[PDB]
Parts: C-alpha cells; sequence; structure tokens
C-alpha cells in the first residue's frame, strides 16, 4: 500500500500517451479491414461503373446534351421535361370543379 | 503489429520490482549457495560483479549517489584502491562488509534473513559479493537511515514511529504485493510481463485474419485496397462534405450525372404518374363490337 | 320432128351459170355482183362464193344495215326497256333464281327463242331484220358482221355502263353510303333542316303540340299527376263563391239534401285534362305491347333487308355466270359445226371434173348458133 | 333475115368455158363456203373476246358488286353479334350521333320553379258556375222541390247521383310512385318511335338502284339474245351451196335430151 | 467458472468485473481502432450521400424513370404520330356518344 | 459472473438469514434457541469474545438482554471497523444497503451453514476458507490477468455492446481521452469487422444498374438516343388535349 496512488498514476499517464499514439495508429486497421470489403465493393464499382456510367450515356447521346446544357436547360429542357410533367397535376384537380 | 503498441507504457511498472528485489530476493541465496560449486564465480567476481554492473545497476541510484557516495561504497572503494598490493590485503572484506549488514543494512538484514539463511554461514562468498553489489545498492538503501539524523532534526525521534512507511527501504522483502496488485489496475501494459495487455489472437495481436498483419501493411500498400475509391469518388464522397465542391461536382460531372441531378431531378418526383396516359390511349376501342349489334340482342 | 328441139337447146346449155346459183342466194348475190357488168365475170359463179369472200365490202354494205340495225337494236332497248322488261320483269327478279338451267350453254339458242318471238311481239322493229343475215351468210352477212362484232358489242357497252352501275348503285349503299353517313346531319347544316330526312313526321304532327314547358314533359310521372290536379284545383275556387251560396242557407239540415239538388248542376262535362291528355298514346298501349318484345326485328330491319338483297346480289354475281358461261353469245359457229358437218361431205367435188364436160359442151354451145 | 346469124355468131361465141368455169373452180367453192366461214372463224380471236367483254361490262362490278353487295349481306344477320366492326365502322360517327337525337335540348330545364307553378295544368272550360243559376234560385231548390225532411240525411242526396259515387277514379297510377321511372321512358311513351327510320333509310338506300333495275340484266340476256340473232347466218349456207355442189349435176341432164 | 464456487461465489465479486478489467484496455485499444468502425460502416451514409444523389441515386432515380419519361414524352407523342392512321379512324365511333 | 451474487445471497440475509447470517450478533439475544441450535459455529466463526463462548451462553448471557442495539454491531468484533454497519442493520432499509463490507465476513455463515471450517473465525472467507474451489483462491483470483481475461475474442466482444461497463481499468481513460470508450459501442454496431459485405447489392446497384440497362434496354424501351432535346420542339401539339378542358372549363 506504500505506492498507493502511484500504483496507477504513473502508469495512468504513461498509458495515455500509448493510448494516443498507437491506438489511433492501429485505428487505421478498421479503415481497411471493414473497408477492404468496401475496396472490393465501392472502389471496384467506381472503376467499373463511375467511368462506365459516363460511357452508359453513349446510348443517351441527347441526354448527355442536357448535363452540359445546365446553364440553359433550366428553361429549355425544363419546358420539355416539365410541360409534360405539368400534364398530370393540372388535369385531375382542376376538373373537380365540374360537379359544383 | 502490436509491439508498436508497447512504446511508453513500460517505464513505470517494469522498473518497479527487478530494480529492488534483485538484491534481497535470491541473490544472497544463490551467492552463499554457490560455495559448493564456485568455479563460475572465479572468472566473474573479479570484474562482472563490481564493474560490469556499473552500466546497468549503478546508474539507478546515481541521482542520490553524489551527496552520499561514501555511505556504504567505502567498504568496496577502499579495498579497490589497494589493488597493487591486493595480494597481501584480502582478509578485510568480510570485516568491512560486516558493518554493512550491521549498520547500513542491519534492519534490511532482518528482512533478509530468509535470503541470508543459506549464506549466513558462508558469508565469505556472500560478503565478497556484498562488497561488489550489495553494499552499492545499500548506499541507495541507506538513504532513509542516514537522512533521519540530518534533515528532520526537530522531528528525529518523533518520526521513528511515523517512519514505518519509510522503513520499507531497508526491510524490502514484503512490498511485493504493491506491484502484485498493480498490474491488475494497470494490466494495460503488455502480456509478456505478469500483466496482460498484449492479449488475444483474433482481435488484438494475432488478429492476422486481416486486422493486425494488414495494420502493419496499412502504411505501405494494403491501405490502398479501398482508399483509392475516394479519388474516383470525385463524383462522390470526396466532394460530399464540401457542398460547394458538390455543387461544382454536379457542374464537373456534366458527362455522367449533372442532367439527372439538375435537369430532371427537379421533375423526377412528379414524372412517373403519366403511365396512365399509356392505358387511356388503348382503352376506347373496347366498344367497337357490342353497342349497335346488341342494342336489342338481349 | 324431135330435131327442132336440138337447135334451141344449145342456148340453154350455154347458160348454166344464169341458173346454177340463182337458188344459191349466198352465191347468187355475188355472181350477179360480177356477172351483171359482163358475162366474162361469169367465171365467178362457183367463184361467186369466192367473189362472195371478195364481197367483204359488199358484205360490209350488207352489214351496214346490220351495223345500224343492231345499234338501233341497242337503242330500242334504251328508249323503251319497259317493253324489254315487259317480257323480262322476271329477269331482274328471277333470271338467276329461276332461269338457272336455261342459260348455261344454250342461252343463245333458247333465251333467244323465248325472247325473240315475244321480243317481236313487243319490240316489233328489231326481229324483222335478224334472220336476214342467214340468206347472205359468211359470203355477206356472217363474215362482215364478224369484222364488226366488237363495234355492236362495244357501242352496246356504252349503254350498258348506265345499267352496269346498278351494282355501283348499291355499292354506293354498301360502303360508300356507309362512309357517307358520318356527319351529314351534323356538318352540312347545323341544326339541320335538310330534305335528306323524311321519316320524322310522326313527331311533327304530334310532338309539336307541347314544346315549351319542361317538367310537364320531362317529368311525365308528375305531369298527369299535376295535370289531374287541375280537376282537384277547384276546391279553393268553389269556396270563394260561398257568399253567393247562402240563398238556401237557413238551417243545419238544409244543405244535405242540397248536396245533389245543387250537385246536379255543377257536375257536367269538365274532364279533358286527365284522360284526353293521354288519349293519343294509351290507345297504342292496349294493342302494341307485344311489339316491344318483337322490337328486335325492328332493329334487325337493316340486319334482315339485305337478306332479300342477297337474292338480288347473288343474282348480280351469278348473272355474270349466266353471261360469262354463256361464252357462245358471239361465237356463232358453236352450232355451225353441226351445220358444217352437213357440208363436209355434201360439198361434192364430183362437179369439179364431171360437169366440166357439161360446161365444155356449154363452151362448145356458144358457137353452134352459126349453123 | 339470114343476116341475123352472121351478126350474132361473131359476138356471141366469146364466153367459152371460162364463163361456166364454176365446174372448173368447183373445188374452190366447196371449201370457199368454209373459207368465208373461216374468215368468221379467223375472227374467233375477237369473236371469243367481244362476247367476254360484253359479259364483263355488267361483270365489271365484281368487287363493287358481288364482293361488296353480299359483304354487308354477310354482315347482315351473322354479324348481328358483330356488325359494329364488320360494316358499322364506316357508319360509326352517325349511328351514335343519331341515336342521341337533338330533341334533348327542348326537354330538360329548371324544374324546381316548374314543380311549384308550371307542373300544373291550366283550365279551358267554365262549367264550374253552372250552379250559380240554381244556386241563386233557392225557391226551386228548397221551397219547390221539397223532396227532403228530417229523415233525408242521405236518401235524397243519393237520388240525383248514386252510381257515380263508385265510378269516379279513372286516371290514377300516375299520382305517386311513378317518379323514379323518369330515367329511360322519356323517349318511349310519346316519342316511342324516336329513331324508327335510321335502318329504314338504309332499306331505301339499299334499294337505290331502280333508275336502272328496270333494265338491270334484261338487256344482258337480250344482248346475248340479240347478238346471237345477228351472227347466226350459216343457216342457209348448208342448203344452197350444196345446190351448187350436189344439184350442180343437173346440167348434165340438159344434154341428155340432145344426146 | 461461476457454478464451481457453489458456496463462495458471493465473495468472488472481485473476480467478476476485473475478469474483463484487465481485458478492458484490450477492448478500448481495439475499440480506439473501432473509432474507424464509424468510418468503415457508420460514415458510409456520409460517404454514400453525394456519391449517389448527384452521382448515382439520380443516376438511378432519374434513369429508370426513363421507362416513364420516355413513355410520357414519347409514347403519347411518338405513337399517335407514327400511328395517326388508326388514331383518327378509331375516334369515329366514340365522338358521337 | 459474480456481480449478481451481490444480490442473490444478500436478500437471504435481510429476511431469511436474519436468524442465520444477517445479525448473528443480535442473534445472541436468540442464542437460547439459535446459537446452540444452529448458530454455535456461526457465532464461533463470527463474533469476538462471544465466539469461543460455545457452551457458556446457555447460562452466562444474562447481560445480553440489554445489549441488542450494541450487541448487533458486535457482528464483526474480529473486524471492529466492519462492526459499524451491523448497527444500522436494525433498520432493514439501510442495514440491507450496507453490505459492501458487512456481507464480507458474513460469507462464513449464509453459505457456510457449517461455519466451523477452522479458518473463517477471523478472516472473511477469502484466503483458504474458499479452498473448496481452486479458482476461489485469492492468489489465483489475480491470475485473471493471465488466464481468465483471455479466451479467444468472445468475452471482450461480449462486453463492448455497452459503453459504460469500463469500471475496473478506466483511470487511464478518464483523465484526458475517453472518446475510445465512447466508440466502445461501435464494435457492437460493426461486429463483422472483416466481411461486412452487406453493401454489395445496395451501393453497387446505385451504379451497376446503369451499365446493365445499357445492355438491357436495347433501344426499344430506352428510346432516348437523340430525341431528348428534340422533344422540346413538339410538346404543344400533344399538349392541346391539356387545354381543351381549359379552353372550356377555365
Amino acid at each position: 500500500i506504500a505506492r498507493a496512488e502511484s500504483v496507477m498514476y504513473i502508469q495512468r499517464l504513461t498509458s495515455e500517451e500509448t493510448l494516443f499514439n498507437v491506438w489511433h495508429a492501429i485505428s487505421e486497421l478498421q479503415d481497411h479491414v471493414t473497408r477492404q470489403r468496401i475496396g472490393l465493393q465501392q472502389l471496384k464499382l467506381e472503376i467499373k461503373l463511375n467511368s462506365l456510367l459516363n460511357d452508359q450515356m453513349v446510348s443517351l447521346e441527347d441526354w448527355a446534351t442536357l448535363e452540359r446544357d445546365h446553364v440553359s436547360s433550366l428553361v429549355g429542357a425544363i419546358s420539355d421535361l416539365e410541360a409534360n410533367t405539368l400534364r398530370l397535376p393540372a388535369t385531375g384537380g382542376t376538373k373537380a370543379d365540374t360537379e359544383s | 503489429m502490436t509491439m508498436d503498441r508497447e512504446k511508453e507504457r513500460e517505464l513505470e511498472l517494469e522498473s518497479a520490482m527487478y530494480t529492488n528485489c534483485l538484491l534481497l530476493g535470491l541473490d544472497p541465496n544463490v551467492i552463499g549457495l554457490g560455495a559448493s560449486n564456485g568455479t563460475p564465480r572465479v572468472g566473474l567476481f573479479r570484474h562482472s560483479n563490481p564493474k560490469l554492473g556499473e552500466q546497468l545497476l549503478y546508474f539507478i541510484l546515481s541521482s542520490l549517489r553524489g551527496p552520499a557516495q561514501s555511505s556504504k561504497d567505502f567498504d568496496k572503494v577502499w579495498p579497490i584502491f589497494d589493488s597493487a598490493q591486493s595480494r597481501d590485503f584480502r582478509k578485510v572484506v568480510q570485516a568491512i562488509i560486516s558493518e554493512l549488514e550491521s549498520q547500513g543494512a542491519l534492519p534490511r538484514s532482518n528482512s533478509r534473513v530468509s535470503s541470508l539463511a543459506t549464506c549466513c554461514g558462508p558469508r565469505f562468498v556472500e560478503l565478497l559479493w556484498q562488497l561488489s553489489l550489495h553494499a552499492l545498492r545499500e548506499v541507495h538503501r541507506r538513504t532513509f537511515p542516514a537522512d533521519v539524523a540530518s534533515n528532520p532534526l526537530p522531528s528525529s525521534l518523533t518520526d521513528v514511529s511515523f517512519s514505518h512507511a519509510a522503513t520499507l527501504l531497508p526491510v524490502t522483502k514484503a512490498r511485493i504485493v504493491l506491484e502484485r496488485r498493480r498490474f491488475l489496475k494497470n494490466a494495460e501494459t503488455a502480456v509478456q510481463r505478469q500483466a496482460m495487455w498484449s492479449n488475444l489472437a483474433h482481435e488484438m495481436t494475432a488478429e492476422f485474419r486481416g486486422l493486425c498483419a494488414e495494420e502493419a501493411y496499412l502504411q505501405q500498400e494494403l491501405e490502398k485496397l479501398n482508399d483509392l475509391r475516394n479519388k474516383v469518388k470525385q463524383e462522390g464522397e470526396v466532394w460530399d462534405d464540401l457542398v460547394s465542391s458538390s455543387s461544382q461536382n454536379s457542374h464537373l460531372v456534366s458527362k455522367a450525372t449533372r442532367l439527372w441531378d439538375s435537369i430532371m431531378a427537379r421533375k423526377g418526383q412528379h414524372e412517373v404518374l403519366a403511365s396512365g396516359p399509356i392505358e387511356d390511349l388503348i382503352a376506347h376501342r373496347e366498344h367497337r363490337y357490342r353497342i349497335s349489334g346488341s342494342a336489342l340482342l338481349a | 320432128a324431135y330435131d327442132q328441139q336440138c337447135d334451141e337447146a344449145t342456148r340453154i346449155f350455154a347458160e348454166y351459170h344464169k341458173r346454177l346459183q340463182v337458188y344459191v342466194n349466198q352465191a347468187n348475190d355475188a355472181q350477179r355482183s360480177v356477172n351483171s357488168s359482163n358475162e366474162v365475170l361469169s367465171s365467178l359463179s362457183a367463184n361467186s362464193e369466192r367473189e362472195a369472200v371478195y364481197s367483204t365490202v359488199k358484205g360490209t354494205k350488207s352489214a351496214d344495215d346490220v351495223i345500224l340495225m343492231e345499234t338501233t337494236r341497242e337503242r330500242n332497248i334504251r328508249i323503251v326497256c319497259d317493253l324489254l322488261a315487259s317480257r323480262m320483269i322476271e329477269r331482274i327478279r328471277n333470271s338467276f333464281p329461276a332461269y338457272e338451267g336455261n342459260g348455261i350453254c344454250s342461252l343463245p339458242e333458247l333465251e333467244t327463242a323465248k325472247l325473240g318471238f315475244e321480243y317481236d311481239g313487243e319490240i316489233t322493229d328489231e326481229m324483222k331484220t335478224v334472220i336476214v343475215n342467214s340468206l347472205r351468210g359468211p359470203p355477206l352477212l356472217l363474215q362482215a358482221i364478224a369484222a364488226y362484232t366488237l363495234r355492236i358489242k362495244t357501242l352496246i357497252s356504252r349503254e350498258m355502263e348506265k345499267i352496269d352501275v346498278r351494282a355501283d348503285a348499291e355499292m354506293l349503299r354498301y360502303k360508300f353510303e356507309n362512309n357517307r353517313v358520318t356527319d351529314n346531319s351534323s356538318s352540312d347544316v347545323s341544326s339541320p333542316s335538310n330534305n335528306q330526312l323524311l321519316e320524322r313526321q310522326k313527331a311533327h304532327v304530334q310532338q309539336f303540340l307541347a314544346t315549351e314547358d319542361a317538367l310537364n314533359k320531362a317529368a311525365e310521372a308528375r305531369d298527369l299527376c299535376h295535370k289531374f290536379i287541375n280537376r282537384l284545383h277547384g276546391s279553393a275556387d268553389t269556396a270563394t263563391h260561398s257568399f253567393v251560396g247562402g240563398t238556401t242557407q237557413s238551417g243545419s239540415n238544409l244543405r244535405q239534401f242540397e248536396l245533389d239538388v245543387w250537385g246536379k248542376e255543377r257536375e257536367a262535362a269538365g274532364l279533358r285534362a286527365s284522360l284526353n291528355t293521354l288519349l293519343s298514346e294509351i290507345q297504342r298501349l292496349n294493342k302494341l305491347c307485344a311489339e316491344r318484345k318483337e322490337a328486335e326485328d325492328s332493329l334487325k330491319k337493316k340486319w334482315k333487308k339485305i337478306e332479300e338483297f342477297d337474292a338480288r346480289r347473288s343474282e348480280l354475281e351469278t348473272i355474270y355466270t349466266t353471261l360469262l358461261k354463256a361464252n357462245m353469245d358471239a361465237v356463232a359457229f358453236w352450232n355451225q359445226q353441226p351445220l358444217a358437218a352437213r357440208e363436209y361431205a355434201s360439198a361434192t367435188v364430183i362437179p369439179a371434173s364431171e360437169v366440166v364436160v357439161d360446161i365444155s359442151n356449154s363452151a362448145k354451145d356458144f358457137i353452134e348458133k352459126e349453123v | 333475115l339470114s343476116a341475123r346469124n352472121l351478126q350474132m355468131n361473131g359476138v356471141l361465141g366469146r364466153l367459152a368455158s371460162t364463163s361456166q368455169e364454176l365446174a372448173h373452180y368447183h373445188s374452190g367453192e366447196e371449201d370457199g363456203i368454209y373459207l368465208a366461214y373461216s374468215d368468221f372463224h379467223a375472227y374467233l380471236a375477237g369473236d371469243s373476246a367481244c362476247t367476254k367483254e360484253l359479259n364483263q361490262w355488267f361483270a365489271k362490278q365484281l368487287d363493287t358488286g358481288p364482293y361488296r353487295l353480299v359483304a354487308e349481306e354477310g354482315k347482315s344477320k351473322c354479324s348481328w353479334v358483330s356488325l359494329d366492326d364488320t360494316s358499322n365502322m364506316l357508319r360509326d360517327l352517325e349511328k351514335s350521333q343519331h341515336q342521341r337525337v337533338a330533341e334533348l335540348q327542348r326537354l330538360r330545364s329548371i324544374f324546381g320553379t316548374s314543380e311549384r307553378q308550371w307542373i300544373e295544368a291550366q283550365v279551358e272550360n267554365a262549367k264550374q258556375q253552372a250552379i250559380l243559376l240554381t244556386l241563386k234560385s233557392q225557391v226551386t231548390s228548397v221551397e219547390a222541390h221539397i223532396h227532403f225532411d228530417l229523415h233525408s240525411l242521405r236518401r235524397k242526396h243519393a237520388d240525383l247521383v248514386e252510381e257515380i259515387s263508385t265510378l269516379y277514379q279513372k286516371e290514377e297510377k300516375l299520382l305517386s310512385e311513378t317518379i323514379p321511372e323518369l330515367c329511360w321512358e322519356l323517349a318511349q311513351l310519346q316519342d316511342t318511335y324516336i329513331l324508327q327510320g335510321d335502318y329504314d333509310l338504309k332499306v331505301m338506300r339499299q334499294e337505290l338502284y331502280i333508275s336502272k333495275q328496270k333494265v338491270f340484266i334484261n338487256h344482258l340476256v337480250n344482248q346475248l339474245a340479240r347478238h346471237q340473232f345477228l351472227k347466226l347466218a350459216c343457216q342457209l349456207e348448208k342448203k344452197n351451196m350444196l345446190g351448187a355442189f350436189s344439184l350442180l349435176k343437173v346440167i348434165e341432164s340438159e344434154l341428155q335430151g340432145y344426146l | 467458472v461461476a457454478p464451481p464456487p457453489s458456496q463462495e461465489e458471493l465473495q468472488s465479486f472481485a473476480s467478476s468485473n476485473g475478469e474483463r478489467g484487465d481485458d478492458l484496455i484490450r477492448v478500448l485499444r481495439e475499440l480506439s481502432v473501432v473509432q474507424r468502425k464509424i468510418a468503415d460502416l457508420q460514415v458510409e451514409l456520409q460517404g454514400r450521400k453525394d456519391d449517389k444523389n448527384v452521382a448515382h441515386l439520380t443516376h438511378v432515380g432519374e434513369m429508370q424513370k426513363k421507362i416513364e419519361t420516355l413513355s410520357r414524352i414519347t409514347q403519347i407523342l411518338k405513337d399517335v404520330i407514327q400511328n395517326k392512321d388508326r388514331i383518327i379512324a378509331r375516334l369515329q365511333q366514340p365522338y358521337s356518344l | 459472473m459474480a456481480a449478481k451474487q451481490m444480490e442473490e445471497i444478500q436478500k437471504k440475509l435481510r429476511l431469511l438469514s436474519y436468524p442465520r447470517a444477517n445479525a448473528p450478533a443480535q442473534s445472541l439475544l436468540f442464542a437460547g434457541m439459535e446459537r446452540y441450535a444452529l448458530l454455535e459455529w456461526l457465532f464461533f466463526k463470527l463474533l469476538g469474545d462471544k465466539s469461543p463462548f460455545s457452551q457458556q451462553n446457555l447460562q452466562g448471557d444474562a447481560g445480553v438482554r440489554d445489549e441488542e442495539t450494541v450487541r448487533i454491531q458486535y457482528l464483526a468484533e474480529i473486524a471492529k471497523f466492519l462492526g459499524i454497519t451491523p448497527t444500522v442493520d436494525i433498520e432493514a432499509i439501510q442495514g440491507h444497503g450496507t453490505y459492501e463490507d458487512r456481507m464480507e465476513m458474513l460469507r462464513n455463515i449464509v453459505d457456510l451453514v457449517e461455519a466451523s471450517l477452522f479458518s473463517d473465525n477471523q478472516e472473511w472467507s477469502i484466503d483458504e476458507q474458499v479452498a473448496k474451489d481452486i479458482q476461489l483462491i485469492d492468489a489465483i483470483a489475480e491470475r485473471q490477468s493471465l488466464i481468465f481475461s483471455e479466451e479467444c475474442k468472445l468475452f471482450p466482444a461480449d462486453v463492448q455492446i455497452q459503453s459504460i461497463y469500463p469500471l475496473p481499468d478506466v483511470s487511464e481513460l478518464e483523465t484526458k481521452l475517453s472518446e475510445q470508450a465512447k466508440i466502445l459501442s461501435n464494435l457492437q454496431q460493426k461486429v463483422d469487422d472483416l466481411a461486412a459485405k452487406h453493401a454489395y447489392n445496395p451501393d453497387e446497384e446505385y451504379t451497376e444498374v446503369e451499365s446493365q440497362l445499357r445492355a438491357r434496354l436495347e433501344s426499344f424501351l430506352e428510346t432516348a438516343r437523340a430525341f431528348n432535346t428534340i422533344y422540346t420542339k413538339e410538346i404543344r401539339p400533344w399538349t392541346h388535349m391539356m387545354e381543351v378542358p381549359q379552353l372550356h372549363g377555365f
């Protein structure tokens, strides 16, 4: 009982520095043990698809003309993509006044 | 791996038992018991005991070795000075070390009787060894008896009752329970010692199924199995946290997704409901067979 | 005694041609066509038929009357086909339904006989110049008309087209009028008054009698209900004149006997808004209830009228069979092979060498008169 | 008179055998009667063609007639379950448009007002005041007829009219509970025959061929008859040419008497 | 090893919590590593966000809707244009009701 | 393990083992029918000077009838400092509460109904009174730093579910960095630290379906080749059937 609080305290502080340096150094473990599967899941898909989802639009040639046209598609393509969109909401609701 | 985990946690408990029990536990036992077969001591006690221990054992008390150098070191330093005439001066060691266990370590000797048991008889080998190392560490162990007569002058005789905690320095064979219970409250040191911290084989140290061995390699190449996604997450996670980057991400992804998120994400929520017009176009041709032919067919 | 006859006989011997084909009318005309100018063309005596072959132009003017006659025969039908139909009302109704086995292959032998004799009976100026072809034959009046059989049968065709479109007339109905009736009463004149509608007079004479109020006709249930209230609406009016009715009011029991003594006057003819207001349809509701179940046939009228048209329109299909299978209308040698078989062998070639001696004696008889 | 012989023999003796070479030619006449017939036979390319075309001017109608004028006959009874697509498709826009009829405009209007006032009939007879003569003349009603007493509660009042008391109601069954039937009977009570001419119009339209049905095919069978009457002309070729063939022998009997 | 002290398990409370107390810092070191277990699984949603909504989600949500965007801007439009012959002819009957 | 044993045995003392283990010191008031009957060796292994009083409490405890208030606190006369919680043992509400120390030397009497095992007279059934089980020895109790706190992976993973279990060794956490003990629960969230392959379908299909549709919708369903901006030209002609209800029902 002679050491008393010094049984823990000196080991307590010295445990903290190791609790900092290597605990977080070994913390990168989970960055590639539970994410190594993400390496075979997310990393591969982006290589396999993120470039290919650019290449998917070789069929969508005119769609690819809208992503770059975002400067003007908010009125041009919108008047195409929303005029038909407005086909629905103003059809059923505005006709409900007939029974009145 | 996990020896990188032990860099700084071993400097307050590892140096708490060996540095003190090396001289009262069994060293007097083995020295006195070594009289029967003393051949190894012939070629070692000349230099290994008094001199070779200076690099490791004599540096522990070097902090207090200045003011009290000649406390008990006198019984060893003085015979060494007469090495040129050491042939005719060899009968004074056992007498010059008798006071060591009579004044310097007399309270210590009482605790050390168990270690003195097999060497109380053969003190010749024991006191010779006591000259080399036991007297030197006793210089550290004589600090408590020596300092009482000097520093607490107003409280010299009064403190002898309170010095029971301070008396542990000579009587140093019953304090082992200190470190004995220590490495449970701070078992967070290692596993190779009596403690445990470098434990387990599945998620601590031999987590080599992908965790520990890779963790060592997560500084060279095994950390690249996944983290490269972020660079090809330029449409994604890298430009996630920065929405302004996400804003220009959509601007810069104007080969893959900008249209879907900016030209028709603004209409995708009210778009799917026009599958009905597909049915209405092909629903008015049912009555081209029944009406006029069966106006009164019933 | 008998030697005197020999002197006069040399002339009659040397004039065989002047008699050998005069009974041969198909060859008499052609021989007298050439022998008239001079007796050198008397060679064309049996060559007269060969001259009759050479008489195509003579046959042409012989057929020139036939050219106009058949054309008038075509047009005599046009000007008056009633006389044509007089013997042939049955044709527009039962030429196919009844005269099926008559016009298969012997149509231009019996349908001619059944018509031609009664044809002359009604259309008199056609059958008096039909057999005249036979007297001239392929010499004049069978080969020349063969060179003009198309003209008579194509000039007749022009006048056929205005009767061939009888199918086109129903063709107008069957799909064209089916296409025609889309919006004639919707687009030609809005709120139509077109004369194309005629079967609406039933409502015109009766439904116009009340066309102003709605509920009196829109609700036929409450109509007579409230039309009959006109009989029940007089209760308020009767009580209005109570101040005049006090003449007999003298006691409690002075009105009970008056309920009919005064009732014998008010009760009179005043019933015209209860039964006469529905007297024009209820009378049809006591004898025409079964036709409501029978009303299927009324809707089936178009569904059934075309059935008798099939009898006309299958006749339309099969008059062509009465015509096309009558391929021998203009093949007038169909029965002339049986005629031809009569003169395969009787076209004797004994006279080609035997009576040559007679004509040689006739040749020698042209100069014996010098004695 | 003897000079007549010298004048005649110099000119008469010139005809020779070529004048009567009918026998010299006679082989050519036997087949010549066929040769003129052969020219008619050579016209068979047109003779067999002119008969077909004349049979085909009325048969020009095959599609427009036969294949069309029994088509809706095929779509007449067997299509009573299916006529709406087989042949009514051409007539589609009129059948329903004429089935609704334009009479609806003058039929329905505001009824709550009419139910209060206009639903009621209007009177045209003024026989209500018939009593107002005898009503005022009580002297002949209570003081002269005097057919009444204290016992005349009902016996006198029943004297003028008693049997009519039970023969009163005749126009019932339209006063109540007839209301719901305003759904369909609107065009079946008074306008029962609202569209009894739609298919009757077709009946006449089916019949619109009478401008030429008076001819129709009467001409055709007579055209077959008449054109036969023209071209049958070999009839006399089989007896008189034969006289130039068989009876042609008789000229040898002339010389029999001389020989 | 709880049943074998059938009598004096009640005084074994010092051997219960410390039984993992020495192994406590075992866990917390490896669960300082689990600070990255947020990153590998929990922060996926942070990662997946803007990895889909402007990269892949609308490149899904606004892609298979081309089964309907096309079937609404074309199927109504393109089909009646390319089949106008029967579109007009069919409406002959219904328009008269 | 043994945390539940702080309560399964203690409820016995307050009510059931009150004549047995709760207050044998107070039970000297009952010694005429509790000590000589059952609690002789219980008193012998619990009390002080009354502990050796085996056969003399039948005729020499007359002075205890006026002692129960202080006779109960004599529960640990051997452990005089421990004999303070038996004073409040009169009050069952707090007497039952104060057993982090009182229970310790009453171990010899609730479970050791035969308390006379030559050792628990003074010590609180800790050192070799528990020698029936070798694991119960105090020397091997601390050996859990060598044997018990190491199985394979399981028990450390069986406690990480909660973020508040770190009682024994948390001092070198609570000073400056306990955030690791805050992420103590995330291993429960992510137990499959290696496989975790559940995201194969959801995240990949956010991208994989794009390429597959390019190979799937062979220009028949996906009629969007060059017409996407072409639609902008002729929306109105088909939109005329929008305005017919609006040209009349405006």
